[PDB]
């Protein structure tokens, strides 16, 4: 069952509807009598059979949970460096821009099965500051998510050691807040601070403008 | 990383605005002729007007018939479909080679269609008759931003009884397909049970009622195989249709005429746009008289396109004729509706310009005294013997701990390959049957 | 609106022929072949009479003078409502079929049948429904309400016409036409509908089916199923004796009438002595259509036997049938017929483009100018000018190369090419 | 361990034999001479081991009694495992239900594989005690037991499913379960006290598990559901090419996405010479695809007429295919690799050999053959354990030779007694005057 779950992807895309009925002879109008097709359809309707899952499986193509992470290019190497992450004994924080990535993130990190706490303007006040003591002290969460306005501007995180950022706005003062509250005084341990960025899109234009520009100020982004 | 295997470096015809051929352009060097007159093909495909069009490519061995092929094939572009086909496959004894024959002719066309469809998803609530029965099933599905109940056919409902779901279950259906899918347990049963083997998934945000437009794309040929034989379904009769009768069998002019005009009238409602595509035929000498003298009555068929041969011969014997001696395997009956490319060599500098781009494409730096061995080579035994021995000296130069291809490499590689007037000088002299 | 793209054979629309038979220089898109289009004219009347039976024609001649193209001027000519079947030489060998039993299908294939009845019809606007049924028992009573211009009345209506009248959706606004006989709704319009005319009215249907699918309806009940998706073949000879006794019947009864049909093989050179011999005997039956034949190839030794027959054919098959012969074309009937093919093609071409295109048709073929003319405008097309000019037909010509060119090219490179022993020089030197 | 293994004419060559260098040992790894072969087989084997390039033909020829058969045998025993090793005849793709040339791109497409990975999770934990509730008129079973290891002791409730499989698979509270849960399955795998269970380790554990799979299962697979019954019954043949076309892309995009990796893997074709000019020309498109592995070809006959023409090519294949592909040779062993080939085989038969008696059937391998004296080295054994001993003598192996007669000598033997053995045209003399 598991490589016929995974390995039958094609559907035949053309087909022509009522002509499983017509093939058979019973339908509402043929040469066939009238309970031909309802004793046929009863005797049909109780014999099952064990191909079923090969039936399903190859009338419509399933979109199994797999293609989370292969349908985003930042995703691609996210989990690589996350099991780098992993075996090397290190915690990474995840500062992000929407909340719509938070979810899906949330998503992903059940899939590949981590420990994580999520921190946003959807939780209350009393669960921040435990989720925040229980990141701090010694634990077996590796991730801890974040946001950029809600909880990257103030708390004193001193337990990670890496800062990945997936999407940066704003970066002379205010992307430097969310990598700044983890390298903070209770940090024995080198901050190795990542950044996501794709190629020949706009955001490979931003830092590409940046870099001969010096990176003050953007304005307007054409290329 | 990369797999080239006697192609991938050409990236069409590389042809100008104007029409003339560029010396060195998209991994061609010479040929003007073949490549500037397959930009002319390249535009009569483009037309959508003409059918019943054949060009032969004749020529040697390594004169590039099938690297303009693969260069018409790439400068048509992945909206005009490819049918890549050799002579000595269709041979066949399920059926006669006519049906292979004009069904590949069916099989060079293309036709787009656009259609909206909707989409049902939500949880399940109550399965249960309506009030009294003939036992049809009201499906209650409970989605996130509304709840809405259903009445479905009693097939659909027998693949909702196939799927084992229940109350609370999240499902998947489609109005015009029937189709049944289940995601699993809703999020909210999850606290049911310590250990299920059911997973949990979340409800499906939005609607109830979704639709969406497709562009997808669709041969002609698998709407005659559509229109041919049963595929599969949910059900047993669908599937017992299927297994009954599976085998192939030919098909008749009525049938296409319902098919296209069916598909006449989707281009009358503005849905569908018909374009026209490629059938290439390799080996076209390896074809028996019979497939012969149905593509002289096939050419004068309507819906026969664009199609290009190749063959590589000349006045030779027809496949099933004895006395019958004719230019390039080809009857002269069809040899009048064809038309001729004529492929052009190279010279030692542009075999040096081959192995010099297959090298560059391959990867590997070749020095210049290996370079000029490697152009005697090609100009002494064969271009696929030098294009063959590109990878051993790099290979000798992997376990030389080399980069670079030097003399003694190449050399190496002549003494532990050697080529076919070596191996028919070698096989000269015999004892016993050397 | 018959699917029509540019063909070879799409200029060509019907015989082109006056009353007394003479034909016309220029008629219907057919120029030149007097005898030949006059002689179809008069196999043109032979269908058209339909009085005979039995009857086999051929229509012989060199390349590029059109037998095909006037069989299909014949089949163009034809009209509707008269079968005509298109087969080709190589059709008949199948695995699953014998080639007797499926020349046997085409000739069952050939003739049909007209069959006409009369059914009644009640079309008229819908004023409201009102159906009445019960929540545990059944039994739908329902009651609606027909209109028109001059008649509007109530229907009080039976169990299968709530039936189809739940399991169809239909409102007040909408429109109903219904048959007696049939059963069935047709829910034309609601409130395109514009209806006139009386409510109730009788008209007559009828149906054509040829004889060959009354031999597989008649053979099972799977044998529908075989007539659409070709699995059949083989059938019981009883089918077609009954079959033949009960059309000549209801010939006789003045039910059923039969439409004398046409028969045409492509390329019928390479034809088995089986089949030969096999159509000197079907030629001799009662229910025998009018054959018109192809012969194509030249004087050779025929498949099956040994010997060289004259004509691909053998005598007893020509000895049962006319010839029709076709001559070449002059200088000017190239130019009429590029001419025809600029209006068929909707190709606008100079006097000169016209001229150079005329002597290249004379001097290698007639397709090679037919293919020519349709690049020559795209050669122009690149230039973005509509107007042909002689230097895209020059291009044409040193770009598409002839075959007898080609010919000496493969002649003067045959080191080049493979021999028929398998040799190949891919080397240049030694 | 344990593929099975009696004793084959092909079971002593256990991998190529070759340095980091390539230059080939003379006795390494049951391989003895033929060092250019070894060593542009050698080739061949980084070649496969690289992966980089593909579309390449190559072919083996040589006499008989040199291995061409045993080089590829080589090459498929020094390839290892997880790469897939195709090995077909030449008259294997004459088939009636199936055609040549479809055979011929199944085997193409059989050469090929496809490695998925993923992540599934496993609790492996002793049994204290089942307590599972149910009910005798209603139903809607309530499973509780207690899952214990050497740090962790906890009870875990079931749902309808893990009684389903509690009840189906009959267990104790002795007995120790292994559960998956994407899997839903049970493995009982060992008992407690009176089995095997002593586990260690945590309660709950996530590993990964790799399957390998080929082009031609997906493309059966693909084509239809009762192409699984087909794979298994090779009632298969003639796929539609749009699931060629359309899985070629679907692999390219699981390429392209990093999920499934393939391996380039090799075709073998054994006794290539007869072979229809349908299927070379076939191949001589074939090695030009995209995913098109390495194959390599053993020509076995000499130069004769092929078959479905009526001249005489040479190699008994025609130029096209030969252009395409490399070739090499193999030359006629000495006197000395025979006794070394006859000692290997003395060490793979387990028989201990006399001095006299290996330079006797050293002798007799020169004179005759080394098929023969390989398999006089067996029989020798056996008349010297009539004699109930072990050591094998000069008078075994001359009662061997003049017991089984070499193929010379009885065709002397046929020549000389024409009038008994029937002719060409049914003529016998069957009495004696
Ligand atoms: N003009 C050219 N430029 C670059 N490569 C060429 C050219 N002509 C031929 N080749 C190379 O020669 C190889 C074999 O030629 P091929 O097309 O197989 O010849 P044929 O069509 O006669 O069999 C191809 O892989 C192609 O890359
Ligand atoms: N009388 C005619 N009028 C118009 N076109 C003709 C005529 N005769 C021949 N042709 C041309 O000849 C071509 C086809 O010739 P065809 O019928 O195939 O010859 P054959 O039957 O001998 O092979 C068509 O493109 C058609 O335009
Ligand atoms: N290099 C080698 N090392 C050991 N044994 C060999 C070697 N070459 C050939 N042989 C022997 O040759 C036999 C195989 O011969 P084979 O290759 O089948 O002959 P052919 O080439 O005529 O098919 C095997 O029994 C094997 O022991
Ligand atoms: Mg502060
Ligand atoms: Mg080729
Ligand atoms: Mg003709
Ligand atoms: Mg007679
Ligand atoms: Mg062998």
């Amino acid at each position: 069952r598991k490589i016929i779950d995974t390995f039958a992807v094609l559907t035949p895309s053309a087909v022509s509807l009522d002509m499983r009925k017509l093939a058979l002879g019973l339908n509402d109008d043929s040469s066939v009598g009238e309970n031909t097709r309802l004793k046929v359809m009863q005797n049909c309707f109780e014999v099952s059979n064990p191909l079923h899952q090969l039936q399903t499986k190859l009338t419509i193509a399933f979109p199994d949970k797999s293609l989370l992470q292969y349908d985003c290019g930042k995703l691609q190497k996210l989990a690589i460096l996350l099991q780098q992450l992993k075996d090397n004994g290190h915690r990474a924080l995840i500062f992000t821009q929407m909340t719509k990535v938070l979810d899906v993130l949330e998503q992903f990190l059940n899939y590949h099965g981590y420990l994580y706490m999520r921190l946003d303007g959807a939780t209350k006040i009393e669960d921040r500051q435990i989720l925040t003591e229980r990141f701090n002290t010694d634990s077996r969460i590796t991730v801890f998510i974040l946001s950029s306005r809600s909880g990257g501007l103030g708390i004193n995180l001193t337990g990670a050691d890496t800062v990945i950022f997936y999407d940066s706005d704003w970066n002379p003062a205010m992307d430097k807040q969310c990598q700044d509250r983890c390298h903070r005084i209770g940090q024995t341990r080198d901050v190795h601070i990542y950044r996501f960025v794709s190629e020949h899109t706009i955001e490979s234009n931003i830092l590409k403008k940046a870099n001969q520009k010096r990176q003050l100020d953007n304005v307007v982004i054409q290329e | 990383v990369t797999r080239t295997a006697a192609h991938t470096h050409i990236k069409g015809l590389g042809l100008d605005e104007s029409g003339v051929a560029k010396r060195v352009e998209g991994g061609f060097v010479g040929q003007i002729e073949a490549r500037e007159a397959c930009g002319v093909i390249v535009d009569l495909i483009k037309a959508k007007k003409m059918s019943g069009r054949a060009i032969l490519l004749a020529g040697g061995p390594s004169t590039g018939k099938t690297a303009l092929a693969l260069a018409i094939s790439q400068e048509l572009g992945p909206k005009v479909p490819f049918c890549p086909l050799v002579g000595s496959e269709l041979y066949s004894v399920e059926v006669k080679k006519t049906e292979t024959l004009m069904e590949n002719f069916r099989r060079a066309i293309g036709l787009r269609i656009k259609e909206t469809k909707e989409v049902y998803e939500g949880e399940v609530t109550e399965l249960t008759p309506e009030d009294k029965t003939i036992s049809h099933v009201i499906v209650g599905l409970k989605s996130a931003k509304g709840t809405k109940t259903l009445r479905l056919d009693p097939t659909i409902y027998e693949s909702i009884q196939r799927e084992k779901v229940s109350i609370g279950d999240v499902i998947y259906i489609e109005a015009n397909t029937g189709a049944v899918k289940r995601v699993g347990r809703s999020d909210a049963y999850a606290t049911e049970f310590d250990l299920e083997t059911e997973e949990y998934v979340p409800l499906p945000k939005g609607e109830v009622h979704k639709k969406k437009e497709i562009v997808q794309d669709v041969t002609l040929h698998d709407l005659d195989v559509a229109n041919a034989r049963p595929q599969g379904g949910q059900d047993v009769i669908s599937m017992m249709g299927q297994l009954l009768k599976p085998k192939k069998t030919e098909i008749t002019e009525k049938l296409r005429q319902e098919v296209n005009k069916v598909v006449a009238k989707y281009i009358d409602q503005g849905v569908a746009e018909l374009i026209p595509g490629v059938l290439f035929i390799d080996e076209v000498n390896m074809l028996d008289i019979e497939i012969f003298t149905y593509l002289n009555k096939a050419l004068e068929s309507n819906i026969a396109p664009v199609v290009v041969l190749a063959s590589n011969r000349g006045m030779t014997t027809v496949r099933g004729t004895e006395d019958v001696i004719s230019p390039h395997g080809v009857p002269p009956d069809l040899i009048d509706r064809l038309l001729i490319v004529r492929t052009l060599p190279y010279d030692k500098d542009e075999i040096r310009t081959i192995i010099e781009r297959r090298a560059t494409v391959e990867r590997l730096q070749v020095e210049s005294s290996a370079l000029d061995l490697l152009a005697t080579m090609g100009t002494e035994t064969s271009l696929r013997y030098a294009l063959q021995l590109l990878a051993p000296c790099g290979i000798l130069a992997q376990t030389s701990n080399r980069k670079e291809i030097v003399v003694n490499d190449v050399n190496e590689a002549k003494l532990l390959f050697l080529d076919a007037k070596r191996s028919t000088k070698i096989l000269e002299t015999s004892a016993n049957y050397l | 609106k018959s699917l029509s793209l540019i063909a070879a054979h799409s200029h060509i629309t019907g015989l082109g022929l006056d009353e007394n038979l003479q034909p016309r220089p220029t008629s219907e898109g057919m120029v030149g072949q007097l005898q030949a289009r006059r002689a179809a004219g008069v196999i043109l009347k032979m269908v058209q009479n339909g009085t005979i039976a039995g009857r086999a024609v051929l229509v012989a001649g060199p390349p590029s003078t059109g037998k095909t193209a006037l069989a299909m001027g014949v089949s163009q000519s034809l009209g509707k409502d008269v079968p005509f079947t298109a087969i080709a030489g190589s059709e008949i060998f199948s695995l699953e079929l014998s080639k007797t039993e499926a020349l046997t299908q085409a000739f069952r294939k050939s003739i049909g049948i007209k069959i006409k009845e009369e059914t009644e019809l009640i079309e008229g606007e819908v004023v409201e429904i009102q159906i009445d049924r019960s929540i545990t028992g059944g039994h739908k009573q329902g009651k609606l309400t027909i209109k028109t211009t001059d008649m509007e009345t109530i229907y009080e209506l039976g169990n299968k016409m709530i039936d189809g009248l739940t399991k169809e959706k239909v409102l007040a606004g909408d429109v109903i036409s219904i048959d007696k006989a049939s059963g069935k709704i047709t829910k034309l319009g609601r409130s395109v509908q514009c209806p006139e005319g009386e409510l109730q009215k009788r008209k007559t249907v009828v149906h054509t089916v040829s004889l060959h699918e009354i031999d597989v309806i008649n053979s099972r009940t799977q044998g529908f199923l075989a007539l659409f998706t070709g699995d059949t073949g083989e059938i019981r000879s009883e089918v077609r004796d009954q079959i033949n006794t009960k059309v000549a019947e209801w010939k006789e009864e003045g039910k059923a009438e039969i439409v004398p049909g046409v028969l045409f093989i492509d390329e019928v050179h390479m034809l088995d002595i089986e089949c030969f011999s096999f159509i000197n005997r079907a030629l001799e039956d009662e229910f025998a259509p009018i054959v018109m034949m192809a012969t194509n190839r030249g004087v050779s030794k025929t498949r099956g036997t040994n010997y060289k027959s004259p004509h691909g054919l053998p005598l007893d098959l020509l000895d049962r049938s006319i010839i029709i012969t076709t001559k070449s074309y002059n200088e000017q009937e190239i130019k009429t017929i590029l001419s025809i093919r600029a209006q068929e093609e909707e190709v606008e071409l100079s006097s000169d483009a016209l001229d150079l295109l005329t002597k290249t048709g004379v001097e290698t073929s007639l397709r090679y100018s037919s293919n020519l003319i349709s690049v020559a405008q795209q050669i122009a097309m690149k230039r973005k000018n509509n107007t042909v000019e002689v230097e895209d037909v020059k291009r044409a010509y040193l770009l598409f190369l002839d075959s007898a060119r080609s010919v000496k090219y493969v002649q003067e490179n045959e080191s080049q090419y493979i021999d028929d022993q398998g040799n190949v020089q891919i080397s240049i030197a030694k």
